[PDB]
């Protein structure tokens, strides 16, 4: 009832849509778009389902146009998401891309073969090279924005809406995407004092989804890489082998970094958060856990290859976890990595 | 305390400053820090109004926001013309129907 509202007004928004396609269900909803699956009939093909993505029309054109251009210039090979067509009226754009069924991963995520978990990371890491070559950091990368078809054995990265470029990035427009402080003695204690708190706050990108944030991003790093998504990636493996989705529940950064120096250690995350120019003090030490430890005992070890894992998926996943993003494995690197043996 | 803005943190609590010391830290204090739980059954987590950026502009409801006048303004405007600039660069290779005459 309230998705029929939707869809109605939908066809309001833009009346293209009406001579086009039939609009049958919100498939996906996210802070910046909603995503609606609807049949449409090919002019040189057969009839074919369609996701129709409804950009929120407070998005700034420069920000629309940056999406098309990734799906345009990037997408539609080496399992990224392409463009077939978009339509615009005013503030409201809508775009269209073939539509691909998809497993949910929670519901999928126990019942998955070893196998099927590298063939899932192998095709992730393709589509991570190939948006990484075009300089785009994708920011958001998580489950529901990288569609998996178990049977098809097809893979689909999605979501340009809050991508960044590097400094090189060859998606032109991502480029163009939108009281003195003194020291004091508080420094690396637990003691505040009015000098501290009465400094501006350091702003840093951000945008992304709870849980999938790199510990550069949570600690408003100003110089962030391509790597938060490859720490995004080893969030979704970390899902994988311990079995448990959504990993980490945090309803604000600082939380969600605690929850990582659970896994990965206070001591470990202080160190590496040193060498991009952040102090973190935590009041007690937390030690790092071992991974396999941690993953098998969160799943359970048992039947689909789950009984021996071998050392090389979970030196993948130390390398993606990597809490220094300069070390931190790239989508390239890991495509090279001994996890994938027998599989080139 | 509080009214000299001077003290120390309450445990337990994590701090986060930038090392040049240019920024306010910024602080985590919880009555429970995060704690692994292994006994929660799979696939559980172990720890278990916006801006306007065509109109530069907080808005307190966004339907309202989208009838504002700056906003109608803007959602009106040439400002588009970098969106259709690519959107003529696409291939519309769908059928078209008549709209239907009642
Ligand atoms: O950009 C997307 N975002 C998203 C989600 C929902 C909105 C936030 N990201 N889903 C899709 C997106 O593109 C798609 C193309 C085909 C299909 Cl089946 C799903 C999607
Ligand atoms: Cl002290
Ligand atoms: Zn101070
Ligand atoms: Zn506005």
């Amino acid at each position: 009832a309230g998705v029929k509202k939707d869809i109605e007004k939908l066809y309001e928004a833009v009346p293209q849509l009406s001579n086009v396609f039939k609009i049958e269900d919100k498939i996906g909803e996210g802070t910046f778009s909603s995503v609606y699956l609807a049949t449409a009939q090919l002019q040189v093909g057969p009839e074919e389902k369609i996701a129709l993505k409804h950009l929120i029309p407070t998005s700034h054109p420069i920000r629309i146009a940056a999406e098309l251009q990734c799906l345009t210039v990037a997408g539609g090979q080496d399992n990224v998401m392409g463009v077939k067509y978009c339509f615009r009226k005013n503030d409201h754009v809508v775009i269209a891309m073939p539509y691909l069924e998809h497993e949910s991963f929670l519901d999928i995520l126990n019942s998955l073969s070893f196998q099927e978990v590298r063939e899932y990371m192998l095709n992730l890491f393709k589509a991570l090279k190939r948006i990484h070559q075009f300089g785009i950091v994708h920011r958001d990368v998580k489950p529901s924005n990288f569609l998996y078809n178990r049977r098809l054995k097809k893979y689909a990265l999605v979501d340009f809406g809050l991508a960044q470029g590097t400094h090189d990035t060859k998606i032109e427009l991502l480029k163009f995407v939108q009281p003195a402080s003194l020291t004091c003695d508080c420094y690396a204690t637990d003691k505040v004092c009015s000098i501290c708190l009465s400094r501006r706050q350091q702003v840093a990108p951000r945008a992304g989804t709870p849980g999938f944030r790199a510990p550069e991003v949570l600690t408003k790093c100003p110089n962030q890489t391509t790597a938060i998504d490859m720490w995004s990636a080893g969030v979704i493996f970390l899902s994988l082998l311990s079995g448990r989705y959504p990993f980490y529940k945090a309803s604000d950064d600082l939380t969600a970094l605690a929850q990582i120096m659970t896994i990965r250690g206070s001591r470990e995350t202080i160190q590496a958060a040193k060498t991009f120019g952040k102090s973190i003090l935590c009041s007690k030490e937390v030690p790092a856990q071992d991974l396999r430890k941690l993953c098998e005992r969160l799943r359970g070890a048992g039947a689909g290859g789950w009984n021996e894992v071998p050392d090389e998926a979970y030196d993948l996943l130390d390398k993606l976890l990597d809490l220094n993003p300069a070390s931190r494995i790239t989508a390239e690197e890991a495509l090279l990595h001994p996890f994938f043996k027998d599989m080139s | 305390g509080p009214g000299t803005r001077t003290g120390r943190l309450k445990k337990p609590f994590v701090k986060v400053e930038d090392m040049s010391q240019l920024y306010r830290p910024f602080y985590l204090q919880l009555t429970n820090m995060p704690f692994i739980n292994y006994s929660i059954q799979k696939p559980c987590s172990p720890f278990d109004k916006g801006y306007c950026e065509c109109c530069l502009q907080k808005y307190e409801d966004l339907e309202t926001h989208l009838l504002s006048e700056q906003h109608r303004n803007f959602a009106q405007s040439n400002q588009y013309q970098v969106v259709d600039d690519i959107v003529s660069k696409l291939v519309f290779d769908f059928v078209e129907y008549e709209k239907d005459t009642p």
